[PDB]
């Protein structure tokens, strides 16, 4: 029906937890961010890069999960005949512990996510220092420098070239020194990316902002997304943020169905829209009812689980900082017009 | 009225 | 000498740059190169397969 | 008749977004510089590099692409009474990891690409640490030492003499380490082609500008072409444009012909000028479109695929930038008059 099986009522506190975590709800932002992800993803048509820009929490992992497990079934009728080729490779990028980015990790890293089809498939990558042991995984020598690893990785995403090469958590690609220049690094992205023609999809929070129309180049090289949160200051979000909670609700296996709709306010408190962060709640919150056997959820249980006064002060104000940089005005319009000639 | 999603 | 060359080719074909230390290392009189000859041996073909 | 095959209707989706993929215009600017750039290569005159600038988009690989392909075809025929010669070679830089731009890695990438083709022989380059492999590709040991790298590669291109060493993507030629100037990393491709007789055709965007006139040694061998894109300032260049709006719509496979000529502005802003941008944005919504099997190419089709207005101005501000360094007006030359003395 609309909700959780009946079933679910006779089962341990386990098997509802995991039905309500394993559960993904389709609010009608993600519905159209999946689909033009989906539709640049079957033709980027010169497209170097997707950055996915979002307010910590609001779905972007889940989004790449589901991404990935489409790329998964619209290949797999065309992989029963054809080989050495995967659908889908994603990655997720190193904070450094040094004051600078190590990208000889990112680069054996890379090249350990993308090599383990299967033991039978080999191909020599013309590094010296890169092999496979016994076991099946791949291995790189301590002194395989960053140029050999760099061809290495080139070679086997041209071998293998995935239909989207996924970096999460792209942000940590700015941790350089003084000197360095952001437009350097990815520059060096870039340069990869066209070589091995594969597109890259970066997804990340606000800071991978600082990586958005810094040259001409790594410019046109791109279609930014956006996940937006909801927000309290139109009617259609909150209506959406309100449905969201009634389905969220029939879907929480308890055998009475808290209301959720009337307490929304507060909800929007402390999760400012996102969607992630409601869910990570109302688990919890779950999980605290059925360890301690209450049958339905009350305020009080939603505001030992919710998160802190600063912390969704800082979340916010990110946010605010991140949303006033990605607004399209008809006076930019215009100024574009006038600078060109157009108008 | 209110609206009920489905599962993504 | 034969045995020399065959250790080279082996080596190479696997992958590893085959250098005078690692042919010893897998040969039981590893004393030989010595010989005038031997060294002389793997030095060509060394060159002949491009070291 | 001027347009596409009216075969390609029952035709599979794939095949109709192949056929525009590979479809080409030879618009009059792309057909000047083709011109230029083939009768500068045809003979150097002692040139040492020719610098092909240009915005993002506008065409530079494509060309680099039908050039490399013309030169094969002429050189194809006589390659059989003087073999040994590679008719033209085209690379890439990578852009550095490091602060420095490596030296040793360019030269290591551009002898593989030089040798590696067919086995028709060997050159032996006489410096140790280089060969090929079982598989066929040259391999190089990390131990070479870049001077003898430079010297392998030396010999290299005095056998081959290939017409033109191709580098696109120059533009990362100038991430050097601070208070190195952007001299010494010319004059060491300048001392190579000065001792290898093969002229090096540097393309880029206008990040390469900085590389323009640094001693009057290297102003002297080189030849300044450039890639322009269409002013809306003169009505002839806005006439060539909506040209090659209409040559794009009549080669696109639809059933219902897609009135693209009256937008002919909302085209304008979201391309630049660049037909590279065009080229993509077209091939994005004919994706689209069929996939929902759209008898037409409707507005909206054309505006979710369009690029942002940001991206837009980042790019034109690097284009004005560009468009501003690359001009040269009447007043210029009395000025030189007037210094050399001819007045
Ligand atoms: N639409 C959704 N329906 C159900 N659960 C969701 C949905 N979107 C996100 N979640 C849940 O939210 C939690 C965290 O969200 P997610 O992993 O997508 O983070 P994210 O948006 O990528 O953020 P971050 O940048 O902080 O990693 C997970 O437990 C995930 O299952
Ligand atoms: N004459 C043409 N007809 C059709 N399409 C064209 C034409 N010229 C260029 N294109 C399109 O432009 C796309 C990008 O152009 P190209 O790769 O040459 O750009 P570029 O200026 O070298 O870019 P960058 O500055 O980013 O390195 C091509 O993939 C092709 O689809
Ligand atoms: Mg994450
Ligand atoms: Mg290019």
């Amino acid at each position: 029906s609309t909700g959780f099986p009946l079933e679910l009522l006779t089962r341990p506190a386990t098997e509802r937890l995991a039905y309500f975590e394993n559960y993904t709800v389709a609010h009608p932002r993600l519905k159209e961010v999946y689909e033009i992800l989906m539709r640049t993803i079957a033709e980027p048509a010169g497209a170097s890069f997707i950055f996915v820009y979002g307010a910590s929490g609001v779905g972007k992992t889940t989004l790449r999960l589901r991404v990935e497990q489409k790329l998964t079934e619209l290949a797999l009728p065309k992989l029963e005949s054809d080989r050495a080729r995967v659908p889908v490779v994603g990655i997720e990028a190193i904070a450094p512990e040094s004051r600078y980015f190590n990208w000889k990790e990112y680069y054996t890293r890379a090249l350990i996510t993308l090599e383990e089809p299967l033991i039978d498939h080999k191909f020599d990558y013309g590094v010296r220092g890169i092999s496979r042991d016994n076991f099946g995984k791949i291995n790189v020598e301590s002194k395989v420098v960053a140029p050999a690893l760099r061809r290495a990785l080139e070679n086997a995403l041209i071998h293998r070239h995935p239909d989207v090469f996924f970096v999460d958590e792209a942000q940590h690609f700015g941790k350089v020194a003084s000197g360095y220049k952001l437009q350097d690094q990815l520059d060096c992205l870039k340069s990869l990316a066209n070589m091995t023609g594969i597109l890259h999809c970066l997804l990340g929070t606000y800071e991978l902002l600082t990586f958005r129309n810094l040259s001409g180049q790594l410019s046109r090289r791109s279609v930014d997304i956006h996940f937006r949160r909801y927000c309290a200051d139109s009617p259609e979000d909150v209506q959406a943020f309100k449905s969201v909670l009634l389905t969220f609700q029939q879907h929480l296996p308890l055998a009475e169905t808290p209301n959720l709709v009337d307490h929304w306010e507060y909800f929007y408190e402390r999760t400012l829209g996102c969607i992630g962060t409601l869910k990570d709640w109302l688990k919890r919150v779950l999980s605290d009812a059925l360890d301690r056997e209450a049958t339905t959820i009350t305020l009080k249980d939603l505001q030992k689980r919710a998160l802190s006064v600063a912390q969704c002060q800082k979340m916010f104000k990110e946010i605010q900082e991140g949303e006033r940089q990605l607004s399209e005005t008809e006076a930019d319009v215009q100024n574009l017009r006038s600078a060109l000639g157009l108008g | 009225t209110l609206v009920v999603y489905e599962e993504f | 000498c034969s045995e020399v060359r065959e250790i080279v080719l082996s080596l190479n074909a696997q992958g590893v740059y085959p250098t005078e230390g690692r042919v010893c290392e897998l040969m039981p009189n590893p004393g030989c190169f010595r010989y005038k000859q031997v060294r002389a041996a793997f030095n060509d073909a060394r060159r002949e397969f491009g070291l």
